[PDB]
């Protein structure tokens, strides 16, 4: 009393599904096992996965069903210690998206750049092009390729661009693409997930039905098992480094989706006693085993490239936006009904966004409704609001220096942001909230408990987990630089400070609230530490 | 609430024979939360079968059960004497948490006539202001019996108290107990007392008197 | 290994109130949430209340809600359900069973306790001797017996020579008849043994704290 709920049960699984599942499982997982050594890839991989990433995958759904709220509320009723972490959360949230819509713009972008028989970046020839432009994928940084010269000199004109300093002109093709996408978000979110969930049975699914035939299109290519061998033949040697099995740890984490408050918010509109822990696992399955899809998809047409292009296997296969928007591309040219395969893909890649953007941006109003009456009374006129916010801000990515704020967010929005939240998430839960508590609100939602093994990681494997991760990120930094570009050191702090900008309402939250609870101090810890149930 | 009704209510068996046992309940039950008990007479229930499929540690593999939404069953696939009990399902599906009428299962055996024994109030009763004759008809199948009371020749049917035992353990009949109570004002007014019983071993009635003056 | 001891339990009266009590022992008991589960004298089992393992969500019948009070010590590992204005259709043997899962069900019990509630007065039963007739005396076997009359509550104990011959006894289970119960048994022993050695009925009722002997003769 009082919460709507989903409109059965398929509609919350692929609201998770979406929302886990996006551009991250086509352009790095992929790679990853490509560099790391193949097949054996996979054991550090499903062994992080087990240890550390389902675990707290886990966590954060049992977790949003239990309490029956968003974000804030569901911290502030479980912790109110630590109901910060809520806040956290969610303006982590609010600031990703400032940048992750920029993709599925650009996807839009090359989706209707898409309709002709000849695509556009197949080509040396054209205006937007210099003499330095190969027809494919070298490793001479000089010479570009047709696919990346049309991506940087046409669509971004990132040329244009001196750096951070300097955005230049707003292209406003690439500002409609921006806006056309919170237009789909807007009245996709319109009425909240009696919609929502409707929405994401397209954008969930249909990156399946292009994933299945760009899997036997492309296995049916000359030199597509070339391809297949560099993506998984073993190399047991990579086993033995810190470097794969931290790869795998990150990968894992930032795969699955914990540390946005989306997966609280998504399942807090569970029935009571739904089984969330089938749920959990079901829908972390999919979302790697699609990524393991992909990869074929991906590595299918790699090495086509290879075989009968002549390029050299590292310099096609790649991480990032590269892949997607120049490599992939490119190869999709050389193949008869060329056209198809495109239109296909960047559609693929903008429903791989948007069902994301759903769950990041529901996270936000999820979290404030149930905190503010006053927005959850209406809803239709704070994400016009919202999204309002995000589209002019936004106008900022769709300039000539666009991708060079694109990066800058990318990197600090939450790189270090989530990983210490979550990381507070994990320790709150099991050791102030306690797991004893924990273990018995699911026995109560799904009639058992959860099993020891569970409750292990979450007390001790996760914590370390998340650290073992934060400590060989910071081991490894450099300052932000995008190929020959290296940023300035103001930009670099304004990173930090947006990163730090989540994370300080966690201490803050818990001054403000230490200082705001009468008596002594060891009175005023169990007061903040009583939960709402009790 | 969400009622279990079983059938039959109670059930006969000869050992190694097959027997089948049903559960009904009135609002469909999760197949993961259907559950059996054993209670054997004068002992507290054992967890028997649990998800409606599966052997309690230290359960023979000669039970079985299955079911789904509104249909379950317990099977034994050749029944011994040592599973003679009283069996009860359960759903743990939702509250309030629900127990099934019950399943009595007996062993079957072959025809007994009971042994009647009749008795006379005690010296110490009739010194009491009470007294009761008592009629003991023991080790008989199947388990209806019906006593008969006889003040003399007359019929006497008010006063009585009949209680019948459990079935035994080991040859597997049944025993009962029939009380008549009177004054001794009531008592001492008559000279002879019969205790006759109607079985199914005989046609008729197996008859226990005694005269007041021996 | 694991067991389980109800305690407390007893006669009282209607309106009245109690506390029964559940000793657990061979696991950790706060690890699990327990229930309490009732059998009327019908044998009907009836489920009562559960707790759970912190004792932070509790669910109650709608027969006894209101009344009832379940709570749990998981320093002392002892579950309690208090009882209040109980009434004559709460008599039952109450039993002290675990479970944690619910797709596994009550995989412990305990050995009950029994809760009689009634207006009635306890009063101790008049045990008599049961000696057969004279004549014909056979031949083979002799069967004597025991009555034990007008008593209450249950239970009472009855044993033959202090149950140094517990064989071809028949000992029946008593019936409430008037607020007073009435118990007899049977004990069958060849011609031979009996009257050669000495047959005893042995009666005990703890409730009116009850304890008699009584030797059969062929009076
Ligand atoms: C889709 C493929 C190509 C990529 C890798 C998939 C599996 C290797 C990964 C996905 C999730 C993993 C699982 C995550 C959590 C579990 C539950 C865990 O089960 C228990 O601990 C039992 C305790 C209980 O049931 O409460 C054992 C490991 C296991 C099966 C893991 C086994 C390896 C798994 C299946
Ligand atoms: C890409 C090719 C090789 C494989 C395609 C996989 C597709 C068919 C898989 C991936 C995810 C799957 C869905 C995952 C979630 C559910 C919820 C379940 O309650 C109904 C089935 C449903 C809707 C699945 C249907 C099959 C599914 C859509
Ligand atoms: O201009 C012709 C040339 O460019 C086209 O680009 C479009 C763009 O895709 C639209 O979003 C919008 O901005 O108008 C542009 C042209 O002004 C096509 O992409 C291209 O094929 C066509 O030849
Ligand atoms: C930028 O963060 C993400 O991409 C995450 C998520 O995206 C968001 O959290 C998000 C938040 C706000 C707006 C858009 C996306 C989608 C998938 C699942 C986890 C991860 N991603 C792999
Ligand atoms: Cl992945
Ligand atoms: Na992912
Ligand atoms: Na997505």
């Amino acid at each position: 009393d009082e919460r709507e709920t989903w409109s059965g049960k398929v509609d919350f699984l692929l609201s998770v599904i979406g929302f886990a599942v996006d551009l991250a499982n086509v352009w790095r997982f992929p790679y990853l096992c490509y560099k790391n050594g193949g097949g054996a890839f996979l054991v550090p991989y499903g062994i992080m996965l087990a240890v550390g990433g389902i675990p707290l995958f886990y966590m954060e759904l049992a977790l949003g069903q239990h309490n029956r709220k968003g974000a804030i509320t569901c911290w502030g009723r479980l912790v109110p210690l630590f109901k910060g972490i809520g806040y956290a959360v969610v303006l982590i949230a609010f600031y990703v998206d400032f940048y992750y819509n920029v993709i599925i713009a650009w996807s839009l972008r090359f989706f209707f750049a898409s309709f002709t028989n000849s695509l556009p970046w197949t080509s040396c020839n054209n205006i937007w092009n210099t003499p330095n432009c190969r027809p494919f994928e070298g490793h001479v940084e000089g010479f570009q390729s047709a696919a990346s010269e049309y991506f940087n000199r046409y669509i971004l004109e990132l040329n244009r661009s001196e750096g951070i300093h300097d955005l230049g002109a707003i292209k406003w093709d690439m500002a409609l693409c921006l806006l056309i996408v919170y237009l789909i978000c807007y009245f996709s979110l319109w009425k909240g997930i009696s919609t929502s969930g409707k929405v994401v049975w397209f954008t969930a699914l249909f990156p399946y039905a292009v994933l299945l035939i760009l899997l036997i299109r492309g296995l049916t290519l000359p030199g597509s098992f070339l391809g297949i061998q560099y993506y998984l033949t073993p190399n047991f040697s990579a086993i033995y480094k810190a470097e794969v099995w931290v790869d795998a740890a990150t990968q894992v984490f930032f795969s699955l989706g914990p540390g946005f408050g989306v997966l609280l918010a998504y399942a807090s509109y569970n029935k009571y006693h739904n089984n969330v822990y089938k749920d959990a696992l079901l829908t972390s399955f999919i979302n790697s085993a699609t990524s393991f899809i992909a990869g074929f998809v991906i590595f299918s047409v790699l090495g086509y490239m290879a075989h009968t292009l002549g390029v050299r296997i590292e310099d096609v296969a790649t991480e990032g936006p590269g892949l997607v928007f120049v490599v992939y591309p490119a190869a999709i040219a050389t193949m008869p009904a060329s056209t198809f395969w495109a239109l296909i893909f960047f559609m693929m890649l903008a429903t791989l966004g948007l069902d994301s953007s759903f769950g990041g941006s529901e996270a936000i109003i999820t979290a404030l409704s149930d905190e503010f009456p006053k927005i959850k009374r209406n809803r239709e006129l704070f994400v016009a609001g919202l999204f309002s916010l995000y589209f002019v801000v936004g106008l900022a990515s769709c300039t000539q220096g666009g991708f060079y704020f694109f990066h800058l967010l990318d990197r600090y929005a939450a790189g270090y942001s989530i990983l210490v939240a979550v990381f507070f998430e994990a320790i709150a839960v099991s050791w102030i909230y306690g797991t004893n508590r924990f273990s018995e609100d699911i026995r109560d939602m799904i009639g058992f408990p959860p099993g020891r093994y569970w409750q292990v990681c979450w007390r001790f494997v996760a914590p370390i987990f998340l650290l073992f991760i934060t400590v060989y990120g910071l081991i490894g930094y450099e300052p932000l630089t995008y190929a020959d570009y290296v940023y300035p050191s103001w930009a670099n702090a304004l990173g930090w400070c947006i990163a730090g900008s989540s994370v300080v309402m966690i201490p803050a939250v818990a001054i403000f609230k230490l200082l705001s609870t009468p008596g002594s101090l060891r009175q005023r810890f169990t007061i903040l530490t009583t939960p709402w149930r009790d | 609430e969400n009622v279990l009704t079983q059938s039959p209510a109670i059930m006969s068996t000869s050992p190694g024979e097959k027997v089948t046992m049903t559960c009904r309940a009135s609002s469909s039950v999760g197949s993961s939360y259907l559950h059996w008990y054993q209670q054997k007479s004068g002992a507290s229930p054992k967890l028997w079968i649990y998800s409606t499929s599966n052997l309690a540690s230290g359960v023979p593999a000669r039970f079985s059960g299955s079911g789904s939404g509104t249909s379950y069953s317990l099977t034994i696939s050749s029944v011994e004497a040592e599973d003679a009990a009283t069996y009860y399902c359960q759903q743990f599906s939702g509250y309030p948490l629900t127990f099934g009428s019950g399943t009595k299962l007996e062993m079957k055996r072959a025809d007994a006539a009971p042994t009647v024994s009749i008795f006379p109030p005690s010296s110490e009763q009739l010194t009491s202001g009470g007294a009761s004759v008592v009629c003991f008809l023991n080790n008989f199948y199947p388990k209806d019996i019906n006593v008969k009371w006889k003040i003399d020749g007359s019929e006497r049917q008010n006063g009585v108290l009949n209680s019948w035992t459990d079935q035994d353990s080991k040859d597997s009949t049944y025993s009962m107990s029939s009380t008549l109570t009177l004054t001794k004002d009531e008592y001492e007014r008559h000279n002879s007392y019969t205790c006759e019983a109607t079985h199914k071993t005989s046609t008729s009635p197996i008859v226990k008197s005694f005269n007041r003056n021996e | 290994e694991v067991q389980l001891v109800e305690s407390g339990g007893g006669l009282v009266k209607p309106g009245g109130s109690l506390k029964l009590s559940c000793a657990a022992s061979g696991f950790t008991f706060s690890s699990y949430a327990m229930s309490w589960v009732r059998q009327s004298p019908e044998k009907r089992l009836e489920w009562v209340a559960e707790i759970s393992s912190g004792g932070r969500y509790i669910y109650y019948s709608d027969t006894v809600t209101g009344r009832f009070t379940i709570s749990r010590d998981n320093a002392r590992n002892i579950l309690h359900l208090e009882m209040s204005s109980l009434r004559s259709e709460d008599t039952a043997m109450y039993y002290c069973a675990r479970g944690e899962v619910r797709q596994r069900g009550f995989d412990y019990w305990g050995q009950g306790t029994t809760l009689t509630v009634s207006s009635a007065k306890t009063t101790a039963p008049s045990v008599y001797p049961l000696a057969p007739v004279c004549g014909d005396t056979t031949g083979s076997s002799v069967t004597l017996g025991c009555l034990v009359k007008g008593y209450f509550p249950e239970p009472v104990t009855l044993t033959w020579n202090s149950g140094s011959l517990s064989s071809g006894v028949h000992t029946f289970p008593a019936v409430l008849q008037s607020d007073l119960y009435t118990l007899s048994s049977s004990v069958t022993v060849t011609s031979s043994t009996w009257p050669s050695q000495s047959i005893t009925c042995n009666v005990a009722h703890p409730a009116s704290s009850t304890k008699v002997d009584k030797k059969i003769e062929p009076r």
